[PDB]
DNA sequence: ATCGGATGTATATATCTGACACGTGCCTGGAGACTAGGGAGTAATCCCCTTGGCGGTTAAAACGCGGGGGAGAATCCGTACGTGCGTTTAAGCGGTGCTAGAGCTGTCTACGACCAATTGAGCGGCCTCGGCACCGGGATTCTCGA
DNA sequence: CGAGAATCCCGGTGCCGAGGCCGCTCAATTGGTCGTAGACAGCTCTAGCACCGCTTAAACGCACGTACGGATTCTCCCCCGCGTTTTAACCGCCAAGGGGATTACTCCCTAGTCTCCAGGCACGTGTCAGATATATACATCCGAT
């Protein structure tokens, strides 16, 4: 039975950021769990915030506000900058 | 046919995350296309942030591959990442530290 | 097919508690620490196992699973990484 | 006379060893037996997965290590070097458990 | 401009248990907030339980497992007793 | 046209709770009819449990109405309710208690 | 229309801190307790107010509301009853 | 000589009074001014609701009372009757704040 | 201060293996192309309530001083815990066997959602008088020093 | 081991907030239809459980000694209690206008349904990164001087 995982994308990012070092199976599983946890937090906060303002659509504003609420400080600043750069790159295509 | 993950210049999937986001709304939710792309870039940045710190500690130990021990060192070494991640790493050990009074 | 256990908390020996304390970073230990630690560990295990048994009961199964244990630990706010 | 270390240095050496090490510290078979006895009360004739037992062991060890760190902090605050049940009780009370 | 609240139901329960006692507005608001909090906790736990087993509906089994997970001990057993008695009464009716 | 909340012998609403539950499930989520009836029974029981203890505390003060102070006394005094409700009551005060060693004169 | 405030943390006076301590149930107070308490209160207020400001800024509003304050407190795991 | 109380009995009387009473303890106008001063950093030219200000004051007093109780527990454990900044720091450290 | 054996600990040497890393073959799910409609943005308007200011009053805060009780530092006793040795115990590893129970596929069958009236339940506004806040006067109980 | 002071009851006065009543309107009820979620029945085959024997690492009990936890005094200085003098919070009242809360209109963005084909998942195989010994080199430790 097919099971979905983030291992390929994590390995792509690892090869981009460090062209020589490798990874182990337990470390890959830990990274998978960490990514799942973060995504669950972001989705829950966005859904709650969207319900909070009598809305029914999850657009970029709720996700930006959610990451601002969750991530602390310069992590939030850099994440917001990366997200808006990605959004502009998408729209300008 | 151009993949949506390549138009935004990312590595994480966009269509797959869009499917997952739509399955976690409340009984009527509409998910914008731009929402998935914004969330994909957040995950890629955080993943690239941790692997940068973990990879640095692996080189300091004159070793090649990354073990769960190195992940614990990088996270606890970071102050922000320590605050963000409170989960327990299996096989990660502890940061060595001895109080002044005991010596 | 089945068996009974009568007293198993004594399997957590004194050297094991000493090793846990050394990893925690203490230098000198008293005498009643072992009994106190056994009681605390029993309470923690009882809570976690009760939650896991509820989870595996709801699914109409007969074997407890690591996934149920992970769900119980997450519910108690003690999230564990490295098991799914 | 045979060489004898002063009381305390071996404790520090063990601290360094077990802090740089990264494996489990309790015996797996007694832990399994204790887990089965505890779990038998809620439901009879259960079966377990080895991964589940190992996960329980890691969680218990991490909790115990954190509790011992807090207890050592309390003992240091009380101007002592030995940890006591009163230190353990104070730590658990402040953490809000019982 | 219609607001919804549980004030009349709280008053009915109060008149049932203590036939000659009153209530203040602040206490009524606190009771409303507490009821909302419990409702939201129960709904979230039930939804997560349904998602865990790849189901798509909320039933009395989901609600009973959620209240057993949340309520401690005596409260849990008494609450599930009232729940099952109410359910069998509704079904027989 | 009998009420659905009257068929189960309750006082809390059932149709309103069913509507509220259906606007809380995930996408393409259904809600069973008996789920609302089961959920309303728990809410009524918990409300009746808290209100009984609050009235008992109020009656010892020879008053007729219930204030937020009485809610704090009943909730914190009981054991199981305290472990369930961790929120802050606006204006509820605290439970009087002085430590043994603080009481001076050694008596 | 607007103004500025230069140092308002001194408004939390020594009698007020002493009354808070008396309600908490202490008998004798040292001297640096007031400065430490002012620092702690400033940090806590900064966190809560930042969360509330984010909440009210998301809604394109200009006035902070008790609903936003309650939401921030709940997000911080400090749920408050009696305001909706 | 004029009637003078011994150190401690008046403190206990204040303890009883403020433990049985249930009103606010900090001055509303200085608290409002402090709240506005803190809030002007994040966004300029904001307006507030009285209910929001009252909720903030409620939460602040509750948190301060809880922290003071934990500090008193620490001070009692250290075999003293006076609370100290080190007691406050130990309580906050064990609770996991900073 | 040496000083000097003893002994844990770190290094740079073969060696052997099993665990990452990559190549292949599918196949299920992501990517275009229209289409419809319902949610959200935008403009206009009403009016609630938030801000700013003025003046009197009094409760609360700031200041200063006397002193008694608590925090901290030295000094001793003895007993409980750490360090080694010689036994004794059962954990651990390596096999073998076996069946209870977790997954996986199909079949209806019974559930729950949608739609169109329709009417009573619950929300908003309005009174009103009694529960409760406030005030004044005894009664009682601590508490400190003769 | 009494008198001063703080507190607790007890009775009277007033006042505004809780409880009930009335109008009304919108969403809970009731039939009737229809689509699909899943409750069972059967089958596969995985792995959790139960023995059996040898090795040996590690608990276990005992002896001895020393150093750390309390116990006891003793000093001094720091925070508490109380009286005076400022001061600014508080309450009542007024005034103006910004911005929150509704309403109507329009438009555009996303869900749904087909086609289609190519990124990921399972599976297999190889070779080299890292366990494992180990023989020195040495960095401390503690008794002796």
């Amino acid at each position: 039975t097919r099971k979905e995982s983030y291992a390929i994308y994590v390995y792509k990012v690892l090869k981009q950021v460090h062209p020589d070092t490798g990874i182990s199976s337990k470390a890959m599983s830990i990274m998978n769990s960490f990514v799942n946890d973060v995504f669950e937090r972001i989705a829950g906060e966005a859904s709650r915030l969207a319900h909070y303002n009598k809305r029914s659509t999850i657009t970029s504003r709720e996700i930006q506000t959610a990451v601002r609420l969750l991530l602390p400080g310069e992590l939030a600043k850099h994440a917001v900058s990366e997200g808006t750069k990605a959004v502009t790159k998408y729209t300008s295509a | 046919a151009v993949s949506r993950s390549q138009r935004a210049g990312l590595q994480f999937p966009v269509g797959r995350i869009h499917r997952h986001l739509k399955s976690r709304t409340t009984s009527h939710g509409r998910v914008g296309a731009t929402a998935a792309v914004y969330s994909a870039a957040i995950l890629e940045y955080l993943t690239a942030e941790v692997l940068e710190l973990a990879g640095n500690a692996s080189k300091d130990l004159k070793v090649k591959r990354i073990t769960p021990r190195h992940l614990q060192l990088a996270i606890r070494g970071d102050e922000e990442l320590d605050s963000l991640i409170k989960a327990t790493i299996a096989g990660g050990g502890v940061i060595p530290h001895i109080h002044k009074s005991l010596i | 097919h089945r068996k009974v256990l009568r007293d198993n908390i004594q399997g957590i020996t004194k050297p094991a508690i000493r090793r846990l304390a050394r990893r925690g970073g203490v230098k000198r230990i008293s005498g009643l620490i072992y009994e106190e630690t056994r009681g605390v560990l029993k309470v923690f295990l009882e809570n976690v196992i009760r939650d896991a048994v509820t989870y595996t009961e709801h699914a109409k199964r007969k074997t407890v699973t690591a996934m149920d244990v992970v769900y119980a630990l997450k519910r108690q706010g003690r999230t564990l990484y490295g098991f799914g | 006379k045979p060489h004898r270390y002063r009381p305390g240095t071996v404790a520090l050496r063990e601290i360094r060893r077990y802090q740089k090490s990264t494996e489990l510290l309790i015996r797996k078979l007694p832990f399994q037996r204790l887990v089965r006895e505890i779990a038998q009360d809620f439901k009879t004739d259960l079966r377990f997965q080895s991964s589940a037992v190992m996960a329980l062991q890691e969680a218990s060890e991490a909790y115990l290590v954190a509790l011992f760190e807090d207890t050592n902090l309390c003992a240091i605050h009380a101007k002592r070097v030995t940890i006591m049940p009163k230190d353990i009780q104070l730590a658990r009370r402040i953490r809000g458990e019982r």
